This record gives C-alpha cells, sequence and structure tokens, in this order.
C-alpha cells in the first residue's frame, strides 16, 4: 500500500517503457484507470480529487473488457476502451489495490509488425495463431507476410 | 492659414486625377480600374487611403475571393491592427465562405492577434461546416487548426493537456477524412498522408516516440506509399535523426524492394550509409540486395 506521489512516479515512468519483442503486458479497462489518475493526483492540470474516498477505485475491475458469457470482446480500441501497462506497472496495481475476485489478468506479448515499416505494438487480438508464427510453424514467412483475414 | 491649407490639399489630390477619370469612365464592377488604384495607393502607402480603395472595390467586388485575399494580407502585413484586421477576415468568410484560404488566413490572424483558444475553436467548426467543392479544401483546413493546436504545446513539457489535445486532435482529422471525406468523395484528400506525415515528425523530434512515427509510417506505406523513393527516403530521414541505423538498415532493404520509380537512388543512398558506417559484410550485402533488385 504505496503513498500517492510515489505511484503516480512509479507509473508515469513505467508507461514510458520501450515495446521489446516477447515481452508481456496487460490491458486496465479505462473507467478504472481514469479514475485512479483523479486519485493519485496524475494529471498535473486536473489535481484536486488526488486523496479523496469520493474518487478510490478500488481493485482493478476489468469487467467491460471481459465477455458476459464466463481475455474476451472484440472491437475494443486502445486509449478509447484500455490502457496497455506493462508487467511491472501491472504488479504494482495489482500490489496496492487488488485484482477483483473471480478475475484473471487480460495479458498479451509485444510482437514485431508492418510489412513496410518493421515496429512494435501488443498484440491485443489474434488471427484464426499469431501474427508473426510463420505457415511452417502453424502446419507444425510470418501470417502477417502472407496474408489472412 | 485657411487658404494655405485648402491648395496644400488640392494639390495633393491632382496625382489621383487619372485613376478617378479611369474609374469614371469605366463601367461597372471596373476591376481593372480598381486594381489599377490599389497598385498605385499601395504604393504611395497612405493607410487610411488603402484601406479606402479597397473599400471601394468591394462596393463593386466583393464577390471575388482575391481581393479580399489581397485586401487582407494587407492588413495582416502592413496595418497589423486587430480590431480594423479581423474585421475584414470576418467579412471575408461572410461574403465567400465556400473559399477555404479565407478560414485558414482568419485563423492565423486571430492567432497572431492572440485571440483565446475558446474562441478559435469555434471559428474552425464552423470553418468545417462552410462547405467546400473539394476533399482537399478539407486536409488544408485540417492542417491549419493542426498547426495553431501544436504553437499551442510546449514540448519542454513531457506531458500536457496541449500536446493530448494535439493527439486527439489528429486522431479526430484522420478519422474525420476516413468518414466524412471519403463517403462525400470516395477519396482521402490526402494521398501522400502529408497529416500522419505531419503527425510522426512531431511524434519523433519532438515527443521522443519513434515507435508511434514507425506505426504511423507503415499505415502511410500501407496506403499505397511504398512504390515512392521520396516516401521511403523520408521515413529514412526521419529514423536516422531520431531513430538508430538498425532501423535504417532494415528500412532501406525493405525500400529496395519496394521502390519502382527510382531504386537506383535508394540503391546508392542505401549504398552510402554502409560506405560511412557500416560493416564489410553489410556493405556487402547491401551491394548483393541492391545488384538483385537492379537485374530485373
Amino acid at each position: 500500500a504505496a503513498d500517492l506521489d510515489t505511484q503516480r512516479s512509479d507509473i508515469a515512468t513505467l508507461l514510458k517503457t520501450s515495446l521489446r519483442k516477447g515481452d508481456t503486458w496487460y490491458l486496465v479497462d479505462s473507467r478504472w484507470f481514469k479514475q485512479w489518475k483523479k486519485y493519485v493526483g496524475f494529471d498535473s492540470w486536473d489535481k484536486y480529487q488526488m486523496g479523496d474516498q469520493n474518487v478510490y477505485p478500488g481493485p482493478i475491475d476489468n469487467s467491460g473488457l471481459l465477455k458476459d458469457g464466463d481475455s474476451l470482446k472484440e472491437h475494443l480500441i486502445d486509449e478509447l476502451d484500455y490502457i496497455l501497462l506493462p508487467t511491472e506497472g501491472w504488479n504494482k496495481l495489482v500490489s496496492w489495490y487488488t485484482l477483483m475476485e473471480g478475475q484473471e489478468p487480460i495479458a498479451r506479448k509485444v510482437v514485431e509488425q508492418g510489412m513496410f515499416v518493421k515496429h512494435c505494438k501488443v498484440e491485443v487480438y489474434l488471427t484464426e495463431f499469431s501474427k508473426a508464427d510463420t505457415i511452417d510453424t502453424i502446419e507444425k514467412s510470418t501470417i502477417q507476410d502472407a496474408g489472412l483475414y | 492659414s485657411v487658404i494655405q491649407n485648402y491648395n496644400k490639399a488640392l494639390q495633393q489630390l491632382e496625382k489621383y486625377k487619372p485613376y478617378e477619370e479611369a474609374l469614371l469612365q469605366a463601367e461597372a464592377p471596373r476591376l481593372a480600374e480598381y486594381q489599377a488604384y490599389i497598385d498605385f495607393e499601395m504604393k504611395i502607402g497612405d493607410p487610411a487611403r488603402i484601406q479606402l480603395i479597397f473599400e471601394r472595390a468591394l462596393v463593386e467586388n466583393c464577390l471575388v475571393p482575391d481581393l479580399w485575399i489581397r485586401y487582407s494580407q494587407y492588413l495582416d502585413r502592413q496595418l497589423k491592427v486587430k480590431d480594423l484586421v479581423l474585421s475584414v477576415h470576418n467579412r471575408a468568410i461572410r461574403n465567400c465562405p465556400w473559399t477555404v484560404a479565407l478560414w485558414s488566413r482568419y485563423l492565423l490572424a486571430m492567432e497572431r492577434h492572440g485571440v483565446d483558444h475558446q474562441v478559435i475553436s469555434v471559428t474552425f467548426e464552423k470553418a468545417l461546416n462552410a462547405g467546400f467543392i473539394q476533399a482537399t479544401d478539407y486536409v488544408e483546413i485540417w492542417q491549419a487548426y493542426l498547426d495553431y493546436l501544436r504553437r499551442r504545446v510546449d514540448f519542454k513539457q513531457d506531458s500536457s493537456k496541449e500536446l493530448e489535445e494535439l493527439r486527439a486532435a489528429f486522431t479526430r482529422a484522420l478519422e474525420y477524412l476516413k468518414q466524412e471525406v471519403e463517403e462525400r468523395f470516395n477519396e482521402s484528400g490526402d494521398p501522400s498522408c502529408v497529416i500522419m506525415q505531419n503527425w510522426a515528425r512531431i511524434e519523433a523530434r519532438l515527443c521522443n516516440n519513434m515507435q508511434k512515427a514507425r506505426e504511423l509510417w507503415d499505415s502511410i506505406m500501407t496506403r499505397g506509399n511504398a512504390k515512392y523513393a521520396n516516401m521511403w527516403l523520408e521515413y529514412y530521414n526521419l529514423e536516422r535523426a531520431h531513430g538508430d541505423t538498425q532501423h535504417c538498415r532494415k528500412a532501406l532493404h525493405r525500400a529496395v524492394q519496394c521502390t519502382s520509380d527510382y531504386p537506383e537512388h535508394v540503391c546508392e543512398v542505401l549504398l552510402t550509409m554502409e560506405r560511412t558506417e557500416g560493416s564489410l559484410e553489410d556493405w556487402d550485402i547491401a551491394v548483393q540486395k541492391t545488384e538483385t533488385r537492379l537485374a530485373r
């Protein structure tokens, strides 16, 4: 149960973490994180609700991210519906507020992407196998290099 | 003296007699005759008289956007009085709303004279609704508002309300072109992805975020821009400054493959960098890769 100023500082710095292939990041619902931001006084300009129980978010509740019928929900958008936080930030977030009962973290893995300009992004969705796995790797170039909707 | 002034006055009205007869003898709207009088008065340099002759021209030629631009540009660059300036930019867009330039110009004039953000951002919305005949115009006024929103940002501050605002605007602009402009013109208006290019350059040079700029440039190339050498080299140059060699290397290798218009140029750019900083086997790999492309 760390102090407010250290949560803001540890998380802020951790969000700047580079996207290196094979690393494991976790999603966080915008509903919960936008409130965590208010409580820790995360944004210098909107910093008055800091330390108030009117905005204490409680344990991480990615209920709007999981599907009603028992790592789900298609068409979810990054920045609008969720925030990808790295393994250390997710551990810290879990360490301070706890993970809501009957919930598993929405864990995803960073991969090399792009057929023209190679770049890294956390693969939120998959094809039906990963975009970077090969056709030769799939039966036993990459799936993206080949092409399959 | 009363008379000494009377004469001095009259004396300083002889120089305009030709210009006044020219107008008088001419029939409405007297465009060429007003144009000369404007040319002449602007050389003299009396602000009161220049304002008057432009005003005289508008009583017969307000329908012409160019006259508004000529009049506005003069007030913008020479008179520099917020009051008298913004009035004409307001009138210009009221008379010729279909003309994008007038809105764009109005926005800079407002920014130049430090008009509140709340006010400037509202004028921009009015522009979006005026109604232009073509897709490029919609891009042109988006470029305007994004350059304005960019000048509000203090990039010294790592994270800020203005930067957050800037990014959201780009995302809105890019969606606006994909939803509204695509549906109305069956075209984006930004074929070379100037708006996206503009963002990647900011994101790289001013936000230490090459990863976004890469993600962006892959989308650019994906929107039919890999065939061009200049597009590859723009990306390359961006990486060379705000990235690293490994990425420059992988990029130029992919560029020799994708380039259609001018592969020889791309090849030579590669061979130069490997000559300037690469290992020998990198220089060799390059030679083979370039040759292989030039074989076809």
